[PDB]
């Protein structure tokens, strides 16, 4: 049996631990294998470098950095590590496992230290040759120059990166002073610096000149400039017979190169099959010493003392497996557990699988419930995406969207296993919250009676038509009933459309947002009456009530009223909506056109109700805490929170007409693209009107994808959050809580770790 | 383009009563005027009703209290009732509709009537 | 008003810098690390502030008090240019003048380790790294300033402020640079106030013109206390090395360059408000930068002012020289005086 | 390969929806050709359209082998 | 600068002209009164409702940028900013749909009249009404997207220090916030008692 924790948050138990120092790192283990429990700090207050397992701390941390230089030096090179190998240890089911050996900790501490010290010297070695091989294959590339490079001692010469020469050229005009004779010449592979690993485009130079002093100069002007300079013989023998030279030299290079740079890499090879297993081994070591930190060390006993959450639904499991930890072990010790009550805040923890995951992460992207609190989780499974599908209403699009996500859902037993892009991620997260608002798009789609901007005859007309009528003559219809399901499709194509279909919609709007807003407000009774407050109900609930419901709740009780009234035939004027809410306010007690009897009477008690809630509101809370400065703080908040939810209460109302407005846009942006992509095709025959009419339709369904189902749906749907954390949410949420994260062991990737 | 058409014609027994329906297309607007003109053989056109867009009724003498004109439901569309006829009636009937300036002054084809 | 235009361009640089603010040591951070007693320990200790793992990849044996200087000023460097590079328009060139001052500072270095003969590449390993410029190590190639002037330095954004140098003797000194050094920053900062003047708006107008003023009253104090160590200085050469700009400017500058000692210098600087004890106690420069990190912590308190750069840059170069002399203290075990640091937030 | 499911899908879609739109056309479906701007014949138009749907039926085979082997 | 010189010859030859029809006795001419009361009265009403939800786009959209920026800048070492600092942009955002929701109301009023009453006592009534209706509306929510916005910037910058300042800041907003419900009351009191054109 286990609490299903979803509706509330699952009750949390404070559980005291002692353990021998002897067994103390072998418990340790169990309980990260566990990934269960969450521990408390004991001593905040003694500072970091204090603490009592600093030094172990240490130890395992140069490791690690042993570890970074080593992937640093495989990275370096082409070689690549041997992956896998991620549930030798665990299934992440929690069995128990024995730890490694204090004697196995001592290798890794030992090995890592030898490995540094042989790779340092051998890489150091290493690229004192490449220095050498890259500044004799600069040199050779200076005599393989053609005697034109000569013609124009008489020159100095050399090497330079490409954009620095122009600096070069520059300077030496200047001290010249105009006498400059000056060549260059550009090179084809960039040439790599070990000074930094980066690469340069290189150029090569010759400058003329005879007075020694002035000679002078320019090789310390070109020396400044990093420029490698090189001695040439004017004759084309003696640089052939230097040629001959260089070339030797840098023939005999290569076998040194070559012999140890082989040596290094084979060193590599061997290290990069065991180093990720090295890693998770360590990274383990050094996290139990850093949660041992944590607890109260005790000098007159050989014990420590630690302290940590767990939920009281799993206690029984806890002192199961310590049992058997005790078992294998032999050691015998008395109870290491011992549970405990205490004041202090509990973490919030909400059991989950893989249907509800993705609308609880939308609610904890806001805030962390406050423990035990109504949990937003469960109203936002279905009310998010219906509230998406009212704006995003089509049987078209929504069709598409449905598609998409059951090409994702049904595969999710493959797509869960490979490695998936930043994008893709997120959708995949997202597949059932996804496939939920596409169903539900489908229906209130049917309701608006649109299907790719066309409605649906599927049941006969409430609407007659004349009996004749000419070419282009305007008629006007006649009413027969009502339409068992949705709109009435007599209504497309016509010409006072949007009159009614704006009635329809704003209306829908308000009742839907007022609704909302009640319902969500009724979990605030349900956390006063199970925390036993009060003051709470008769202060804060009930005045809210009163003046919620008597302005916006009257509002929504008279536009559903007006429509079961059949103002033309019982020969009375249709009253303006408008008009009779603002006169409420504006000018109290007085009624341009009646809708029911007495009117004026229930209006102006009504504005007084509203009234009179103010006051309440503001003042009952801080007088009974009066009666029992800190008072202060209570008036503050109370006021603050009259004054925002008044104003809010207004400002929300209104807010729900967007729920009208991205339907209209959406409906506008599909009859236009229909009437400009699809509609032209019907004008053409033959071939050619083949030919356009598949060439049209790939037009129409590119965009009909790519902005009314991405783009659009995009945007609605983060509308939907919208109202959701703000105008939803903000009527019952308190949050400020604290998450619950256990102590537990996962694989860990070297390249975000080094990273 | 705007175009308009007559309904309704025909012969008819003497003293028969009679309506004449007419309609026009292809604008946005109502015309400010729409009215009634007839012609026999061997005549130039006679006048015989209009009605503003307002509803005032205009009447040539000879037809005052036997024929009425009336507006329909939807935009752009005229009504001729006349409660008995007789052979001084007889001839081609034409609709017009007018604006309140300029040139934008439409006629209709025109139907027959005889007793 | 203030504020409807200014985040149109900076508005992301605004929140940034003050993200570095918050990250500025507290009294208590101070007072941790003076209970430190081995660098090693140091090292812990800073990681858990903003500093984060930035000695990470450090060796405990090879931990010394200059590494520590150089890995933590390395940290304010990058994060200056990164903000840099974000910018554009006036903001850029405002940012390019505070790098003129570190530049200027290099052209003097360098020259003096020429003039030294000694090895260009000991010098460039203290230049510093904000005041580069692509030529800086061609000003080892010669002695003559005529010479380098057209050399070099008429290619660098430092050309106009030699107006007032080329009087010189042939052969340059050490005495004889030092007047080179000061009067470049003559014209510096009367050049600096002057686009603060024209092309930065209220309220960052007069924050800067307060903070560039201070430092041209910093700079004429030293300047005239150092002169005292000459045998003589003549007062018409002594006046071209005091900025126009300062509060001191014209009445107390004036009496200042007169002046020939240090009683002298008491009674010309005694008829101003702002410094008027300064000379009486404890140490100079140990009350200069407490009242520049006052009129730092004053800057912060403006909102939508581009100051902002200016004000968090001085302040985390002083947040080094206190962390530095702490790790000295520990290193050298001279514990005595490790209390001060100077700490305004 | 990825390259042809785009393709694949597109042209999918494409025989349903231009077959369905001919059949109505062929129907003298009201919201089709009911109104004074619409087609002035249904059969004629459906003929053309019918076709359209043929040439993407080409493609949808086409692709659907590429894919499949 | 060059626009001043073009505000001076405007200005001058304004003055010069108007010297000019006094003295040569047709001051009368210049009749600012027979303009204002012959000019079509749908002039004034569409302006004015366009104006409206114009410039109260305006107003939002500037203050959005103003907090948006500094948001984002300073959560960059503070993620949590990026949630709770919502409620800065929504401030700024209802003052769009207050400038929505007039046009709503005004777009009722918007009849044809015949033209025998075109230009009656009524129907002026009417357009000078919803002229000037609509640019307090405009005006006031333009005025107060910046001043929330302005604000909002501030409380990001303040909450990143430390979260106990956001709550005591916010208040500020609050107070900037109903200068937007002020325009809106003025709006439809000096609009509510206008008829619709006859």
């Amino acid at each position: 049996e286990k609490e299903e924790a979803i509706f509330r948050s699952a009750e949390m138990a404070l559980v005291q631990f002692y353990i021998p120092q002897e067994i103390s790192r072998d418990s340790a283990y169990t309980l990260g294998q566990l990934g269960l429990v969450q521990f408390r700090d004991l001593n905040s207050k003694v500072r970091a470098f204090q603490r009592t397992f600093v030094n172990e701390i240490r130890r395992l941390d140069n490791v690690e950095r042993q570890y970074r230089y080593f992937y640093s030096l495989l990275k370096k090179h082409d070689i690549k590590l041997y992956e896998g190998d991620t549930d030798k240890y665990l299934d992440g089911s929690g069995e128990l496992y024995v730890p490694p050996s204090g004697s196995v900790i001592d290798d890794y501490v030992r090995n890592a230290s030898y490995l540094e010290e042989r790779l340092i010297q051998m890489e150091d070695a290493t690229d004192q040759i490449e220095v050498q091989k890259n500044d004799l294959e600069q040199y050779r590339f200076i005599l393989q120059s053609g005697d034109e490079f000569f013609l124009k001692v008489n020159y100095v010469t050399g090497v330079i990166a490409r954009d620095k020469v122009a600096t070069l050229e520059q300077i030496l005009w200047r001290v010249l002073r105009g006498n400059l004779f000056f060549k260059t010449v550009e090179i084809e592979q960039p040439v790599y610096d070990v000074k930094t690993r980066e690469y340069k485009h290189k150029n090569a130079f010759i400058v003329f000149s005879h007075g020694d002093l002035i000679i002078k100069r320019i090789r310390k002007i070109a020396e400044s400039l990093d420029a490698n300079l090189y001695d040439v013989d004017s004759s084309n023998e003696g640089r052939s017979q230097q040629l001959a030279k260089v070339n030797k030299n840098l023939s005999d290079l290569y076998t040194v190169l070559k012999t140890t740079s082989t040596t290094l890499e084979s060193e590599l090879y061997a290290i990069a099959k065991e180093l990720d297993s090295w890693f998770q081994d360590v990274t383990r070591e050094k996290a139990i010493f850093e949660i041992l930190n944590k607890s109260n060390y005790d000098t007159n006993r050989k014990i420590l003392i630690a302290e940590g959450w767990i939920p009281r639904d799993e206690l029984a499991t806890l002192q199961a497996r310590l049992g058997e930890m005790i078992a294998r072990l032999g050691i015998d010790v008395p109870s290491i557990i011992q549970v405990l009550d205490t004041n202090h805040t509990p973490p919030t923890f909400h059991r989950t699988n893989k249907f509800t995951a993705g609308f609880q992460s939308i609610c904890d992207c806001y805030g962390i419930a406050q423990y035990r609190e109504i949990n937003a989780g469960l109203p936002t499974i279905v009310t998010f995406p219906f509230m998406f599908a009212i704006m995003f209403g089509d049987m078209g699009h929504g069709f598409l969207m449905t598609l998409a996500a059951l090409s994702l859902v049904l595969n999710e037993k493959k797509i869960n296993k490979m490695k998936r892009g930043e994008i893709f991620d997120m959708a995949f997260t997202g597949r059932y919250i996804i496939l939920l608002m596409g169903v539900f798009s489908m229906y209130t789609g049917f309701l608006y009676n649109d299907i790719f901007s066309k409605t649906m005859t599927i049941f006969k007309s409430g609407w007659k038509w004349p009996d004749h009528w000419k070419k282009g003559e305007s008629i006007t219809a006649t009413s027969v009933g009502t339409y068992p399901i949705g709109l009435d499709w007599a209504w497309h194509g016509t010409e006072n459309a949007l009159l009614f279909s704006n009635s329809y919609k704003m209306k829908l709007s308000i009742l839907m947002g007022f609704i909302h807003m009640t319902y969500s407000y009724f979990f605030s009774l349900a956390n006063h009456l199970y925390f036993n407050s009060m003051i709470d109900i008769i202060g804060n609930f009930i005045p809210g009530l009163l003046f919620m419901q008597g302005i916006f709740g009257y509002l929504s009780v008279c536009i559903v009223y007006k429509w079961a009234v059949d103002w033309v035939k019982d020969g009375k004027p249709a009253p303006g909506l408008l008009n009779m809410l603002i006169n409420m306010f504006l000018s109290p007690g007085t009624i341009d056109d009646e809708l029911y009897p007495h009117q004026a009477k229930v209006q102006v008690f009504l504005l007084l109700m509203a009234l009179v809630c103010i006051p309440w509101l503001l003042l009952v809370k801080p007088l009974h805490f009066k009666f029992t400065e800190d008072f202060g703080d209570i008036m503050i908040h109370q006021v603050i929170h009259t004054i925002e939810f008044c104003l809010n209460c207004v400002s929300h109302t209104a807010s729900y007409l967007r729920l009208w407005a991205l339907s209209l846009a959406h409906a506008q942006l599909s009859s236009v693209l229909w009437t400009m992509t699809i509609q032209i095709a019907f004008g053409f025959r033959g071939f050619v009107g083949v030919f356009m009419t598949v060439a049209l339709f790939a037009m129409w369904f590119a965009l009909t994808c790519a902005v009314l189902v991405l783009m659009e749906g995009t945007s609605a749907m983060l509308h939907s959050l919208r109202l959701h954390w703000v105008e939803s949410m903000s009527k019952f949420f308190v949050g400020e809580g604290l998450p619950y994260e256990p102590f537990a062991f996962e694989y860990k990737d070297m390249e975000v770790a080094v990273a | 383009q705007v175009q308009l058409q007559e309904s309704g014609g025909g012969l008819v027994e003497i003293g028969g009563s009679l309506r004449l329906s007419c309609a026009a297309s292809g604008t946005l607007f109502t015309f400010n005027t729409m009215a009634w003109y007839r012609q026999a053989p061997g005549k130039q056109r006679e006048f015989i009703a209009t009605i503003t867009s307002g509803g005032n009724t205009n009447y040539a003498d000879s037809v005052q209290g036997r024929f009425t004109i009336s507006r329909g439901n939807a935009k752009n569309t005229l009504y001729l009732q006349m409660n008995s006829l007789k052979p001084e009636d007889t001839a081609v009937y034409y609709c017009n509709a007018r604006t309140m300036t300029g040139p934008f002054d439409y006629w209709g084809q025109g139907t027959q009537v005889t007793v | 008003m203030e504020g409807v235009y200014f985040n149109i361009d900076n508005g992301f640089i605004e929140g940034v810098v003050r993200g570095y603010r918050n990250g500025l040591l507290s009294n208590n951070q101070y007072i941790n690390l003076t209970q430190c007693d081995t660098l090693e320990d140091l090292k812990l200790q800073l990681s858990s502030t903003d500093y984060g793992n930035f000695l990470s990849s450090v060796s405990s044996e090879s931990l010394t008090t200059s590494l520590i200087q150089e890995y933590a000023s390395s940290k304010l460097y990058h994060e200056f240019n990164y903000i840099r590079d974000q910018s554009s328009g006036s903001t850029r060139k405002f940012m390019d003048y505070i790098t003129y001052g570190y530049m200027i500072d290099n052209v003097a270095l360098m020259i003096t380790g020429t003039i030294h003969d000694r090895d260009k590449g000991e010098i460039l390993q203290r230049c510093h790294p904000l005041g580069w410029f692509d030529t800086l190590p061609t000003l080892s190639v010669a002695t003559d300033l005529e010479s380098l002037y057209e050399t070099v330095l008429v290619d660098t954004p430092l050309a106009p402020y030699f107006k007032n140098c080329f009087d010189t003797a042939e052969e340059l000194d050490d005495m004889n640079i030092e007047i080179i050094r000061n009067k470049l920053y003559k014209a510096y900062l009367e050049d600096f106030y002057n686009f603060v003047t024209e092309e930065i708006p209220e309220p960052a107008k007069e924050c800067m013109q307060t903070l560039l003023g201070f430092e041209a009253d910093r700079r004429s104090i030293n300047i005239a206390l150092n002169s005292l160590q000459s045998s003589d200085i003549d007062p018409d050469l002594k006046s071209d090395l005091l900025p126009n700009i300062g509060k001191l400017y014209p009445l107390a500058t004036f009496h200042l360059a007169q002046a020939q000692d240090f009683e002298g210098v008491r009674a010309a600087l005694a008829n101003v408000y702002e410094y008027r004890g300064f000379l009486e106690t404890g140490n100079l420069e140990d009350h200069f930068y407490q009242l520049e990190m006052e009129l730092c912590r004053d800057a912060f308190t403006q909102q939508f002012a581009i100051s902002t750069v200016w004000a968090w840059m001085k302040s985390k170069e002083q947040e080094v020289r206190n962390i530095t002399w702490i790790a000295e203290c520990i290193a050298q075990n001279q514990r005595e005086r490790i209390n001060n640091y100077i700490s305004v937030y | 390969t990825g390259k042809a499911w785009c393709c694949t899908v597109l042209s999918a879609f494409g025989v349903v929806i231009l077959s369905v739109i001919a059949h109505l056309f062929n129907t003298n479906h009201e919201s089709f050709v009911g109104s004074i701007n619409d087609p002035e014949d249904g059969p004629a138009v459906a003929h053309t359209v019918y076709l359209a749907a043929l040439v993407y039926l080409v493609f949808f085979v086409f692709c659907g082998f590429q894919v499949y082997l | 600068s060059f626009s001043h010189f073009l505000y001076y010859l405007v200005l001058i030859v304004v003055i010069v002209y108007g010297l000019y029809k006094l003295f040569t006795g047709h001051g009368s001419d210049i009749n600012f009164g027979k303009f204002l009361l012959r000019t079509s009265p749908y002039m004034w009403a569409n302006l004015g409702i366009a104006l409206c939800v114009g410039l109260s786009v305006v107003g939002a959209a500037w203050g959005i940028f103003i907090t948006g920026s500094s948001m984002i800048g300073a959560g960059v070492r503070a993620p949590r900013i990026t949630t709770k600092n919502l409620i800065s942009i929504i401030f700024c955002e209802v003052v769009a749909i207050y400038g929505l929701i007039i046009a709503i109301v005004f777009s009722s009023k918007l009849t044809v009249a015949t033209a025998e009453n075109m230009y009656s006592k009524s129907n002026l009534y009417t357009g000078y009404s919803l002229f000037w209706a609509g640019i307090t509306v405009g005006a006031s929510n333009l005025i107060c997207g910046i001043a929330v916005g302005i604000t909002g910037a501030t409380a990001a910058i303040s909450d990143a220090a430390d979260s106990a300042l956001f709550v005591k800041i916010l208040v500020i907003e609050i107070f900037g916030s109903i200068l937007g419900l002020l325009g809106l009351i003025v709006g439809l009191l000096m609009a509510g008692k206008a008829s619709e054109f006859q």
